DNA sequence: ACTATTGCGAAAAAAACATTTATTTATAGTAGCCGAAAATAGTG
DNA sequence: CACTATTTTCGGCTACTATAAATAAATGTTTTTTTCGCAATAGT
């Protein structure tokens, strides 16, 4: 959702690169991570169980 | 004095206040305060 | 010792810096000859035809002068000032037709060329206020050099084209 | 763990040094990606993502094989087990689970 | 010193009674410029008084190239005798003048830096965007940018005597902390 | 705060026997006892999709997020002053959270910021200035360039003994303040030179190229500073040797006078010239214009015979009235259906 | 833009020590070594008064405005202190913890 | 299948409003691209 | 030992934002809102 966004512009169409914004979803694995461990509840969405 | 002291760099030395966190000689970023000179009186039981 | 490169000591990993810089010469080198020939499921199947290249990190590195307005300009010829002092020279000074005359010349640095003139030879232009008159008569060959392509004349051609377009209004 | 360019073990900061910080014990997340830039497609080595903490005594922790001396200079127990994380200060381990 | 700052440019706009039409002004000139796409208006261009003409569809024109006072009047009167060609009124009532720019030399290296940290409520600028420093002075209404050169551009007078006493006020006011 | 004998304006609180009773130094009698302890949308819909935004970059250059929610208050005043209208949003708040970045004096430039969404640096520097002088921020902190000499060495990958060619560059860089060169010029060029030049003297870690991926300047203008800094006084004592031990100060150079020179009572009112002398030269003749007459504007015009071979190369290059005309003959077509 | 300072030992009667400030030392920080009681202050700190203020951008009154909130030891015997460390955590953002 | 009831989706549009069109000073500063020249190293 | 060729070595140049301050018709878009269409879904 954060390249198809650009990729709907005429002008930003050739010299666009993706993971130039890489970085910005970078913080939501870690983040996740360490919130799981220091509060042991592990919320899924695939089986939905808590 | 005998200011903050590293952990493993053990070097002695008087940081100057609201400057750094490191200490010298060493990118390490713990350091102890020593132990002051004042005296101290225990009991012996 | 002067500070402007000696090779010194252990340098790691210094065939990175060195590849990336030997390659961006032949970045240009390919630009050069770009201009010089100028002047003269399905999707994915596309894509493995296309180049396959690993990235190095030194390779794509920007500077302030990225991304910007502006381009290096052709340097200009002697074959272009008499093409360019016979035309300013008829005329007052008019960009428009002798950006076509230059084919992949552009609007802007002609206008900058007409600044560069300026004040490098001062005497030249002061010349080309006083030429208001018929030259030495070899412009003829290039008033029909401008002719010739596209042969049509266009005071009395270039009227039944909209005239074929106004009548489509009242049939509609 | 490490990159593919350097080939060394890695630079990561001591499991005690990092308890008295408050910070979490991790380790980073490389990749190699290939994708369609434009003209030509590129494929590239190392990006990080992520952080990943990891338990002690495991294979890809520094304390992996030490001979108490290595341990002396990162002063930790020798005869601490291991198995537990250190995100974020205090140390928590994970429960073996079981079910039907 | 006795150093006088020289004027430069000096623009001007007029009222015109006529609206203009593109086809009739530009299609029998000599400086013929007029690209619609590209531009909503015909310039012309003459070597002397070396000014330069540009004008608007709603009638109005403006003047910009004048490197002296009354030679700007001699240019844009000059301007109106080619639309006297054409059927149309071209009359010119008000010459307002607004936009006098100048520059000047001072001739010794100076900091900036140094009054940036002192006069910096007032006054500031951003190294990496732009070398200079950007002055403000509110007495006269006038702002103004500043070098490491000494050199001085006295830019924007809306008055040609409003610059004056602007002129050698700062001078004293910058020459302290002078180097050594 | 007033007792009711003794009308004493301290009070203390007693928390030995943990009663927790507040009572007045003077006469002791008690305050108080039983203590009781405490155990538009669319306005908002638009900062809540920017709440997004500005925490987004922060994740990428790795900015601490009291940097974040100090910038916010930044963007909720350019909100309310009408400066949000018209820009893009992208650059309304890469510019925002700048100024919360050089509040801190931190080693982060304003490059970085134009990097990936692939734009200029002026481009997002344009509508940098306009946020200061529209909503009037005096005070700034200096782009000091110390700091990003610090921050180099980490991602520079150098040997371990790197605290030492920092001491060491930071002595060239303090040597080199007092020096007469970064007064116009660039923070990151003149802190990507001095870096440059002590590691040079230990190490063959200068490529001229490893360190452009860290201060992203051009190879041949801090070249420029390596020749820059030879030739004022003092270098070719330590060009070769030396030991950084000296405390000079030398001449004053700043290299613009010299390009200049090779090259080559107040001011009374009453004798600079005067503006409304030149406005009544030549007499105000609304419509009459025959007094500015001359031979050569009046032969200034069309060619009579080429009036034709004019506009026809002039209707050659037509393609816009072809396009620009059926836009009208649809506007008609559009009107009726 | 806000930090939190470490101002200590306000004096009386041409002494420094008031009954709560024997062994809170000269930096703020409590001096390792000696004993305290109930009462007695072991980290002084002081927190501004604006602390949700809106930034007006000058600098025309900020003078007086750290209000005091210590951290007085409670408990009912005569504890030491063993040593007190200081560092960073992994934003720059300053850490005390003294262990009793 | 197909028609109707629904929500959103996209796009107008409104109002504002900063962003583009051509001037002139330079001045110092980058930054790119080009030889200009000069020494140096392969190899005769 | 010495020619020939080349890779530097060094400007040289050309551009190029800036700056304000006009003028001005576009000339972009933005948020904010409102409009309008279609598919979304489910019951015809
Ligand atoms: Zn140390």
């Amino acid at each position: 959702l954060s390249i198809d966004k650009v990729l709907k512009k005429p002008n930003r169409a050739m010299e666009y690169d993706a993971l130039l914004s890489i970085n910005v979803h970078s913080n939501n694995i870690t983040s996740g991570l360490n919130r799981a461990i220091s509060t042991g509840n592990w919320s899924l969405k695939r089986f939905k169980m808590e | 004095t005998l200011k903050y002291i590293c952990a493993e760099c053990s070097s002695k030395l008087s940081l100057s206040r609201t400057d750094a966190v490191r200490c010298k000689d060493c990118g390490h970023r713990i350091l102890l305060k020593a132990r002051t000179k004042r005296l101290v009186q225990f009991e012996a039981r | 010792c002067k500070p402007n490169f000696p090779i010194g000591q252990i340098s790691e990993n210094f065939e990175k810096s060195k590849m990336a810089k030997k390659a961006k010469l032949e970045k240009r080198r390919h630009l050069r000859e770009l201009r010089m020939r100028a002047r003269q499921k399905n999707a994915s199947i596309e894509n493995e035809y296309k180049e396959k290249v690993d990235e190095n990190p030194f390779a794509n590195l920007y500077n302030y002068g990225s991304y910007g307005r502006g381009s290096y300009t052709d340097p200009w010829t002697v074959e272009e000032m008499i093409k360019f002092y016979k035309a300013l020279s008829m005329w007052g000074t008019d960009f428009n037709l002798i950006s076509q005359l230059y084919p992949y010349r552009s609007r802007k640095q002609v206008k900058a060329k007409f600044v560069n003139e300026e004040k490098k030879r001062p005497i030249l232009i002061e010349l080309a206020l006083r030429s208001k008159l018929p030259p030495n008569f070899d412009e003829y060959c290039c008033e029909i050099k401008k002719n010739i392509g596209t042969v049509a004349d266009f005071n009395e051609k270039l009227i039944e084209l909209q005239n074929e377009h106004k009548h489509h209004m009242k049939e509609i | 763990g490490k990159k593919s360019s350097s080939s060394t073990k890695d630079y990561l900061t001591p499991p005690h040094e990092c308890r008295l910080r408050d910070m979490t014990y991790s380790a980073p997340i490389y990749v190699d990606i290939e994708y369609t830039r434009g003209r030509n497609i590129i494929m590239h080595k190392d990006v990080e993502i992520g952080r990943m903490p990891i338990m002690l005594r495991s294979n890809k922790c520094i304390l992996y094989d030490a001979d108490e001396s290595k341990m002396a200079k990162l002063n930790e127990c020798p005869l601490d087990p291991g198995g537990y994380f250190i995100v974020n200060g205090t140390e928590k381990v994970i429960l073996v689970q079981e079910q039907l | 010193s006795g150093i006088v700052p020289t004027l430069q440019n000096i623009v001007a706009t007029v009222t015109l009674g006529c609206r203009l039409d593109l086809k009739t002004v530009a299609l029998h000139a000599r400086n013929a410029e007029y690209n619609p796409k590209r531009f909503a208006a015909v310039i012309m261009r003459i070597r002397e008084p070396k000014t330069t003409a540009l004008i608007f569809a709603s009638g109005k024109m403006v003047v910009t190239g004048a490197k002296s006072e009354d030679d700007s009047k001699l240019a844009s009167r000059k301007y109106a005798r080619i639309i006297q060609k054409i059927g149309f009124a071209a009359k010119f009532t008000d010459f307002k003048i607004q936009n006098i720019v100048g520059s000047c030399d001072v001739k010794f290296p100076i900091r900036l830096e140094g009054l940036a940290f002192s006069h910096g409520t007032f006054s500031s600028y951003e190294p990496e965007l732009f070398p200079g420093l950007i002055y403000r002075m509110v007495k006269p209404k006038i702002v103004l940018l500043i070098f490491v050169s000494g050199k001085i551009v006295l830019t924007g007078a809306k008055q040609r005597e409003e610059i004056y006493q602007a002129f050698e006020a700062i001078y004293p006011v910058l020459s302290e902390f002078r180097k050594m | 705060p007033v007792c009711k004998n003794c009308h004493g304006t301290e009070f203390e609180r007693d928390l030995s026997n943990a009663n927790n009773d507040l009572v007045c130094k003077a006469c002791g009698v008690v305050s108080e006892d039983n203590p009781i302890v405490s155990e538009l949308e669319s306005r908002e819909a638009t900062l809540n999709n920017a709440r997004r935004k500005l925490r987004a970059v922060s994740y990428a250059l790795h900015i601490p997020e009291y940097i974040t929610d100090a910038a916010f208050q930044w963007y909720k005043l350019a909100l309310a002053n009408n400066f949000v209208q018209g820009r893009r949003s992208q650059n309304v708040i890469a510019s925002c959270l700048y100024v919360a970045c050089r509040k801190e004096k931190t080693h982060h430039m304003l490059i970085d910021f134009s990097s990936r969404l692939q734009v200029s640096v002026y481009s997002i520097g344009a509508t940098f200035l306009k946020m200061v002088k529209k909503l009037h921020i005096t005070e700034l902190p200096l782009a000091d360039p110390s700091l990003f000499i610090q921050h180099f060495a980490e991602k520079l990958d150098l040997a371990d003994k790197k605290i030492k060619v920092v001491k060491d560059a930071v002595k060239l860089a303090q040597r080199m303040s007092k020096d007469w060169m970064f007064e116009g010029r660039r923070p990151a060029g003149i802190a990507g030179a001095c870096i440059l030049l002590a590691c040079r003297m230990n190490n063959l870690r200068r490529t001229h190229t490893e360190i452009v991926a860290v201060s992203h300047v051009a190879e041949e203008t801090l070249q420029q500073r390596l020749n820059e800094f030879k030739n004022t006084k003092a270098a070719k004592l330590s060009v070769q040797k030396f030991r950084e031990n000296d405390v000079e100060d030398g001449e004053a150079r700043p290299p613009s006078f010299v390009k200049n020179r090779k090259k080559e009572c107040p001011r009374n009112l009453h004798l600079l010239p005067t503006t409304d002398t030149y406005l009544s030269k030549v007499s105000d003749d609304p419509d009459n214009l025959e007094d500015v007459d001359d031979e050569e504007l009046n032969a200034h015009l069309l060619n009579e015979e080429a009036s034709k071979l004019k506009e026809r190369i002039w209707i050659g290059l037509n393609a816009d009235f072809l396009l620009e005309q059926e836009s009208k003959r649809l506007k008609q077509e559009a009107d009726i259906a | 833009h806000t930090q939190d300072i470490i101002g200590g030992m306000r004096v009386d009667e041409n002494g420094d020590p008031i009954w709560q400030h024997q062994s809170l030392g000269p930096d703020g920080l409590g001096e390792v070594g000696m004993k305290v009681q109930s009462g007695q202050i072991y980290i002084n700190k002081s927190v501004p008064t604006n602390s949700a203020d809106a930034p007006n951008p000058n600098n025309v009154n900020v003078q007086t405005q750290y209000r005091e909130a210590p951290v007085i030891y409670r408990g009912p015997e005569p504890s030491h202190i063993d040593q007190v460390m200081m560092s960073v955590s992994d934003n720059d953002q300053a850490l005390i913890k003294v262990l009793l």
